[PDB]
């Protein structure tokens, strides 16, 4: 998920 | 925060190398396949973090940083590979470990046409002896300018200030300054042309079942995470 | 041949105003991609004379002048269609009896797409305040930029390019703005082919789309434009 | 055709 690596990390 | 400080902080931000193994036998089209899927994988996770790291990146919108990293990703992939095989003519240097020439291009059905762009772009900025710093800025001016949006346009000023600022540093002469900084981003067409034919290349493969397509890099290819 | 007198022959070589003969009236699926095939097949044939009027273009082998032509068309219409559009908001200005809203660009699947590519790129060089010797220059480059005796014609490439890049710098430079900012302008305007190369792209898909269904009529010359790509 | 408009007038 690009979206997660983006926030979640 | 001065271009000094920004380029200073770009050379901090750069990815590690990602350290991928070359197949043990001679390249097969699936083989080849495998390797560049796999690297492209490991490479988008350090690329995020990479762009997290540019000066107010992470004060745009969660959507524009989606978009724009779904939108320039391979051209930033393959900018780090001309830098990479920059002191390597004919060879493309995809990883520590992954040196191609551009005849094992062969058993991949209408890569070699790829690695013939990607050689000849190459071949320009080695001519053009592309510096360090200069690298850096380009490659982070390729992800601002794949376009919140009015912090953007300042936040890719900023960059290209520090591009201005590298090549001035060079000490040429103020018209030769403006020469090699049109010189050098005339070349971003031919980045961008190269990502479109390997975008196109890599779907095709995908559809053809010649090899699968990982989880971000399959999201990073349909480009429409937010739908 | 100064800078100056180069972007003169530049002005000189500009192809004539097109209008495909087309009584105002609402637009359709049918009548809008007929008239945006019809528009670029005349415009192609003005292309070629135009790219011939620069000076040493005819000079480079015929390999080479097919190839950069073949490459680029699309781009170079496009460029035209934004410094014609720039003083419209809103509106692409394919031609004065050729104008279109992005609602019009609704009713054909996938342009719409296209339509927010070229109408955004468009505003962009308004805010800059694109000026008309840039745009001269700008579109030159495209054509000299964009592919890539037998070395000879390679070195008479470069030295024609390289000419058309100092003509912009020198076009920048009289603007009389600070150095500083002749140099964000610079990189302003060439970071946007970037973006004229990539609604191109989408462009170019798109047609050849139309042109495996038959669904509009491919004229000659803009078809072996297209199928060269293809190919 | 590209090529005789390249090489005519
Ligand atoms: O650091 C890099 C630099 C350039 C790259 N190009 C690829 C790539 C990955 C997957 C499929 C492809 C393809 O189908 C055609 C051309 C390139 C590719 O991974 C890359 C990693
Ligand atoms: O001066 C111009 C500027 C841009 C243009 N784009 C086209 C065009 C022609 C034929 C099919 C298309 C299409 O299917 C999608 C988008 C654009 C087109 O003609 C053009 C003429």
């Amino acid at each position: 998920k690009l979206v997660q690596l983006l926030t979640t990390t | 925060l001065s271009p000094e400080q920004l380029v200073l902080t770009l050379l901090e931000a750069e990815p590690p190398h990602v350290l991928i193994s070359r197949p043990s036998a001679p390249f097969t089209e699936a083989s080849m396949m495998m390797s560049l899927t796999k690297l492209a994988d490991k490479e988008l996770v350090h690329m995020i973090s990479w762009a997290k790291k540019i000066p107010g990146f992470v004060e745009l919108s969660l959507f524009d940083q989606v978009r724009l990293l779904e939108s320039c990703w391979m051209e930033v992939l393959m900018m780090g590979l001309m830098w990479r095989s920059i002191d390597h003519p004919g060879k493309l240097i995809f990883a520590p470990d992954l040196v191609l020439d551009r005849d094992e291009g062969k058993c991949v059905e209408g890569i070699l046409e790829i690695f013939d762009m990607l050689l000849a772009t190459t071949s320009r900025f080695r001519e053009l002896k592309l510096q360090h710093k200069e690298y850096l800025c380009v490659k982070a001016m390729i992800l601002l300018n794949s376009s919140s949006s009015r912090k953007l346009a300042h936040l890719l000023n900023a960059v290209t200030d520090a591009l201005v600022w590298v090549i001035a540093k060079s000490g040429i002469s103020s018209q030769q300054q403006s020469m090699r900084l049109a010189n050098l981003l005339m070349l971003l067409s031919h980045v961008r042309h190269a990502s479109n034919k390997g975008m196109e290349h890599l779907l095709n493969m995908k559809c053809k079942n010649v090899v699968p397509v990982y989880d971000l890099l399959l999201e990073m290819l349909n480009a429409h995470v937010l739908r």
